């Protein structure tokens, strides 16, 4: 599996309409916000989870495309599978002494699992299996404008257990964002892909997952979520030709002059992409 | 007439006690050896010896704890000839097992000192070398801010900002105190096989007056 | 440290304290000769005890015995009659004479005790013969080998039995340097968290070696000093003695330069359970001598804090102030922490561990950041500013915490508890010099304080309109309201309007009180700030806490 | 553990003291010297004979008691109880 | 062995957005913050590690740019030694080990008091204004062990700095370089590494980190020409006119550099 040979930076713009893009376990289930400014947040972990889900759905557990962080899997069992495939006796807390055996087990895990191959993983559990860094990384997604989450109160006409509460129906509540445009930055590293095996077919599948990330993630709390723009910057050499922060600044998002009042649809925003440096190109076709 | 008055200060400082070197614990005040090193960082030649007369403490003793990921062992000497009798990748893996040693350091903060020191000609002093010439060289360098290497408060990650005190030494924070700091390192005697020698440090009026480290009655 | 060495030297002088003198072992002793200062025998004491089964020689702590063999090797100051008495039960007078000559030679390795005992050797019931015997000087308790002069003589003998450099603890020269130190207890009776055996000084790895020195020679201390300080630390680390306490991951041990009653109270001064009266007095600014007179406040007090890692433990903080000064500083600390308790069951003087625990991730002892603990039990007993990390820690806990009815505690846990409010008040009083009342101040007219009070009244309206609510605004909007009042108070006010409207139709039609309170608070505000600083957020939290407490059972 | 490399040879003492962390001693009937290391491992010597002990396993501590002389075991009852609760 | 003939003092400005620039091992991995001022802290060894990683990734075993003190991102495919008694060995090390030639090392021969000190030196980097790290709670689908499987989820936490601009000071001593061989091409590579330290340090914890400004003071003399602390004062960084509340982007900060003394130059690599 020949690895990629170019550094990539990408910017993803996705929406949410009367939905809850990512709940906050500490503040009930309210959408994550930056309390000092009000801007919404979506952990990179959530986006990685959605990408994993899309990969699993579109590959149906085909060979070399299993996903490591599954719904109910036990990680120690997967590491034991790797050790059995490598024909080794696993010490509890330690990697195999022979460094080549440790490399073999880690390479097996990287090869037969897609998300380990892409995002990396930590496997130093009671059956150690090494560590991987992961060529593809992405930071938090932050709304262009402050969001205004609102509490939706709902009821149910049934009661789980034996209770005489209902003289009024059982209560409950949702949390929704009336609308929010989020910007997600991400990086792809050729040097790490060389060590991990992240190939070009993997890159194509990753782009497809980003484009169709939300189309199969519908639920009772998500509302209508969609990916609007996907700008990809491709460098011509393993090490980039321009700092990333310069490239991300080329994607300017601002409210359209013809719009006023709170934003409620993507038409309220205008996105402009500037000219990239000579050593880079922009794939603004996604 | 003679002597020097150098002022040094910085946000951080760590003069690790020899008995707590592994888990760094700093002295309350800079020991005379640290002053020796700071002075030699500005100007020194094989034809001289720096002697520290007094150290003035001008700010309160304030501590702080910093922990860092540090390495377990020094890199070993290789034989260059065998380095390419085969392709031999020489490296040290900081993150591999016991190589990673975490060392907590409790260090000073917002220090400020004034160092009084003078000169002495050694055996290998040149026929023309004179204490006045080196004294003037040091004074010029200190006035202009020039230095052989950037002085640091013990450890290189704690740079020292230095000035020459043309006027009077400023008043100290402990002007009315006589605080006993217990025995602390005076210097290291490199002639008697790198043998450390200590002195009972008493901070009278905020100024420490160590005994001369070249005297015979302080050396064994 | 030299303080620990001094501690052992002071306690070791007390025979009953339990300090083992250097170079001594438990050995069988049978008889004790009692003789005057002139060497004349005055009596014999049968110190041997009775088990009922047999009369055994007593076990006494004495200089370690020599490696006896076929040849005669004299023991220092305790031997059989062949050495001391000049006679033996075996009748071999030549062996007895050689033993006596060696013994008299051994002692000479101007004190009245040594001279008196020598004079006895110049002289040379009958059951003493053949048994192990020791000396005792009339008019003084203990035995000759327990006297300071005997200790110095035995130490010098061991030093000559060298296998030395200048000790950095005592400062003496021509002393033998310890290649390795004695280990320190770890676990239940040692520094909690460290493995079974730990050490202050360790150079097992090459990176810690400097100037070509090897092993513990990098820290040259005399063998006696090493043993003394290690034994002192181990004795302190035993919980049987009341001079130990554990905070976060660090275990703190304290002692005084001389015997003092402070050593028995300080275990509770920064760990509250007469002691209550002392705490009340020192908080008010009085002197501890008033509550009880035995304190000599000039005696200086030592506090040491050790933090562990895998196998070696590190010093975290160290204070040497006088008893009076540090007692005054602790009193000032508690004065600053003063707040109206939320519930009658809460401590009047919050424990330092409890305060730190309330900043922990899930309010459990672990997850406490060791740095914050070091900055407490530090800023507490030094009077310096609290670490700047403190306020963001408690604010973040308030952001992350929420009502926890699953705790099985009957009261729905408050997000801004008594302890967090006390911590915020202390930080504001010390680090920011602001004025913060101990209870509600209706005349404060300070914008952050007013916003906090407004949040409290809105919360009260909510929990009155919707009894038994799963979660209130305290769970979710406290963080954003404190940090960004402009962007969130409109929705809170509209929701409170809804709550009062419902509260007006239903019973409790006079909602009117809450509306009046909102009017009286909003009156002093001209604009909702877009943002607030960290200290302003702390003031907001304090105001919310004060208003909430003054509203529990108003009606 | 280096006791297996050097067995009862005296050079085990040299190696341990070269690599060992703080050393302890016992004077109770029969002379004993303790060399402690990281990993909660301790090497104990008396004359040529020696015994290796692990501070996290009960059986090792019991064997350390058994390998000692009777009178020493009484004095080490306190220390032995300390290690034994390691669980 | 030509070596740089000028003393350099450089001030580097970098920032982090929704990340953890340097977790504190003594605080449960929370980002380091200064107890005395509340400013965020980033220890120097972290930046030195980043520089070593960048150079290792860039040169990839060039003739004179091997790196000794590596982490387990080492590559074992190719190495070639320049190949140019204690003095001779140290000279070899300096000749074909970039970090040793630049930062120094210790080579087990304390018999030689003269160490390998290296010219470059840099201190702790501290935020321009206090930072307030945020605690982010996260969950995981799978449980690691069967024991905890008997509900099959874990609630971790992740600490981030919403934003913070850090200032790093550094000193390069020409006389020390003359004893090590630190040449001008090495200085250019060092500037490049400082500019592009973080472009290869991306990870799940660090978020987005980048270098914003790099001011270099080039002294005319082999020694200095003006006090370093007086030069660092010329780099004044404050808040823009239209910015209020907590900072959340580099646009909130306005940075200006004063007029340097007559004996020193000033450069702006960024």
């Amino acid at each position: 599996m020949t690895a990629i040979a170019n550094r990539y930076e990408f910017v993803l713009l996705f929406d949410v309409e009367n939905g809850n893009p990512n709940g906050d376990p500490d503040a009930g289930n309210m959408p994550r916000i930056d309390p000092e400014t009000g801007h919404g947040l979506v952990t990179d972990v959530c986006l990685k989870r959605k990408i994993r889900n899309h990969v699993a759905l579109t590959k149906e557990g085909a060979e070399r495309f299993n996903i490591y962080i599954q719904e109910k899997a036990i990680l120690n069992e997967t590491h034991e599978r790797a050790y059995t495939a490598c024909d080794l006796k696993p010490e509890p807390k330690k990697l195999p002494k022979k460094v080549e055996d440790a490399k073999r087990v880690t390479d097996w895990m990287c090869t037969n699992f897609y998300d380990i191959r892409t995002f990396g993983a930590v496997m130093t559990t009671e059956v150690n299996c090494g560590q991987v860094r992961g060529p593809v990384q992405m930071a938090f997604a932050r709304s262009v404008e402050p969001v205004v989450p609102q509490e939706v109160s709902i009821t149910r006409m049934a009661v789980t257990t034996k209770a005489e509460a209902e003289d009024n129906r059982t209560m409950g509540r949702k949390h929704i964002v009336p609308y929010g445009l989020y910007v997600a930055h991400g990086f792809i590293s050729a040097p790490l892909a060389e060590k991990t095996g992240f190939s070009d077919e993997d890159l194509t599948l990753f782009w497809d997952a980003l484009v169709n990330m939300f189309e199969h993630d519908r639920s009772a709390a998500r509302g209508l979520m969609s990916s609007r723009k996907l700008i990809v910057f491709k460098h011509q050499n393993r090490l980039g030709n321009a700092p990333a922060h310069k490239l991300f600044d080329l994607v300017k998002v601002s409210r359209a002059e013809g719009s006023s009042g709170p934003a409620r649809s993507f038409a309220d925003y205008a996105v402009t992409v500037g000219q990239a440096p000579e050593g880079v190109e922009v794939k603004e076709m996604l | 007439t003679y002597g020097i008055r150098l002022r040094v200060w910085g946000d951080y400082a760590c003069f690790t006690r020899p008995e707590m070197k592994v888990e760094r614990v700093s002295y309350d005040v800079m020991p005379p050896s640290a002053a020796r090193g700071i002075l030699e960082a500005i100007h020194w030649k094989p034809a001289i010896r720096w002697i520290v007369d007094r150290i003035h403490v001008l700010r309160p003793i304030v501590f702080d704890n910093v922990r860092r990921n540090e390495v377990s062992s020094k890199i070993p000497k290789p034989n260059p000839a065998t380095a390419m009798r085969d392709r031999k990748p020489l490296y040290f893996l900081v993150d591999d097992g016991s190589n990673r040693q975490q060392r907590a350091a409790t260090l000073l903060r917002n220090v400020d000192y004034v160092i009084e020191a003078h000169f002495e000609l050694t055996d290998k002093a040149g026929a023309e070398d004179n204490a006045g010439k080196h004294l003037d060289i040091f004074r010029r360098r200190a006035r202009a801010g020039q230095s052989f290497q950037q002085p640091c408060l013990g450890c290189r990650e704690f740079p020292a900002s230095f000035e020459l005190l043309e006027g009077d030494v400023p008043l100290s924070c402990y002007a009315g105190e006589k605080r006993d700091l217990g025995y602390m390192l005076l210097d290291i005697d490199f002639e008697r096989d790198m043998t450390p020698l200590f002195f009972k440090a008493v901070m009278e009026d905020g100024v420490i007056t160590p005994p001369s480290r070249t005297s015979p009655e302080v050396r064994a | 440290l030299q303080a620990l060495h001094g501690y052992y030297q002071r306690m070791s002088a007390d025979p009953d304290a339990g300090m083992p003198p250097y170079g001594t072992s438990m050995e069988n002793i049978s008889f004790a000769l009692v003789l005057d200062a002139k060497g004349t025998l005055r009596g014999i004491e049968d110190l041997r005890e009775q088990e009922g089964k047999k009369l055994r020689p007593r076990k006494m702590l004495v200089p370690i015995a020599e490696k006896k063999g076929n040849g005669i090797k004299p023991n220092f100051l305790w031997e059989n009659t062949s050495y001391i008495l000049g006679v033996d039960a075996k009748g071999k007078q030549e062996r007895t004479d050689k033993c006596h000559a060696a013994f008299i030679a051994h002692i000479k390795a101007a004190d009245q005790d040594l001279a008196a005992v020598l004079q006895f050797l110049e002289h040379g019931s009958e059951e003493v013969i053949g048994s192990n015997i020791v000396f005792r000087i009339e008019g003084e308790p203990g035995f000759v080998h327990e006297r300071p002069a005997a200790r110095q003589a035995w130490a010098n003998c061991l030093n000559r039995r060298e296998q030395c450099g200048q000790c950095l603890i005592t400062g003496e020269r021509q002393k033998p340097i310890a290649q390795l130190h004695p280990s320190i207890k770890g676990g239940r009776d040692g520094v909690r968290g460290a493995q079974a055996v730990a050490s202050i000084v360790s150079f097992n790895n090459t990176a810690f070696e400097s100037y070509g020195k090897e092993q513990s020679i990098n820290a040259p201390v005399s063998q006696e000093a090493a043993f003394s300080y290690v034994t002192a630390l181990n004795y302190l680390l035993n919980p049987s003695n009341r001079q130990k306490v554990t905070i976060a991951d660090a275990t703190v041990v304290f002692w005084a330069e001389r015997s003092s009653p402070a050593e028995d109270i300080f275990a509770g001064m920064f760990d509250p359970p007469r002691m209550h009266d002392l705490l009340v007095a020192i908080r008010s600014g009085k002197r501890a001598t008033d509550i009880m007179p035995d304190m000599d406040e000039s005696v200086r007090f030592h506090v040491l804090g050790l933090s562990p890692n895998a196998a070696r433990l590190s010093v975290r903080f160290w204070e040497v102030d006088t008893v009076g000064h540090m007692l005054d500083k602790v009193g000032r600390h508690y004065r600053e922490l003063e707040i109206i308790p939320q519930f009658n069951n809460e401590q009047e003087f919050p424990s330092l561990s409890t305060l730190l625990r309330q900043t922990a991730v899930l309010n459990k002892t672990e997850n406490i950041s060791p740095v914050l603990a070091g900055g407490l039990f530090r800023a507490m007993l030094t009077g310096g500013p609290y670490p700047q990390s403190l306020l963001p820690a408690v604010l973040g806990r308030i952001r992350a915490e929420h009502a926890r009815p699953e705790d099985k505690s009957r009261y729905r846990l408050e997000v801004v508890t008594y302890y967090r409010a006390a911590l915020i008040k202390a930080y504001l009083i010390r680090n920011r010099k602001l004025e913060v009342p101990v209870s509600l101040d209706p005349a404060r007219t300070d914008r952050p304080y007013l916003l906090g009070r407004l949040f409290a009244v809105l919360e009260k309206a909510q929990e009155d309109a919707v009894p038994g609510a799963n979660a209130t605004i305290k769970d979710r909007y406290l963080a954003s309201a404190s940090a960004n009042p402009g962007q969130v108070f409109h929705m809170l006010l509209k929701n409170a309007s809804n709550h009062t409207a419902k509260l007006r139709k239903d019973p409790e039609r006079k909602a009117i009180h809450y509306e009046i309170m909102m009017q009286e608070i909003i009156d002093n505000i001209s604009d909702f700030p877009v943002t607030m600083s960290s200290d302003e957020q702390g003031l907001f939290m304090i105001g919310y806490y004060h208003q909430r407490k003054a509203l529990f059972t108003k009606k | 553990m280096i006791a297996q490399q050097h067995k009862d040879t005296v050079a085990a003492c040299e190696a341990a003291e070269a690599i060992a962390i703080a050393k302890d001693q016992v004077w109770d009937g029969e002379g004993y010297t303790k060399y402690t290391f990281d990993d909660n491992s301790v090497l104990i010597q008396s004359g040529t004979t020696q015994y290796a002990m692990d501070a996290d396993d009960a059986d090792s501590i019991k064997g350390y008691a058994d390998w000692l002389d009777d009178e020493a075991r009484s004095a080490e009852a306190s220390e032995i109880e300390r290690l034994l609760e390691s669980v």
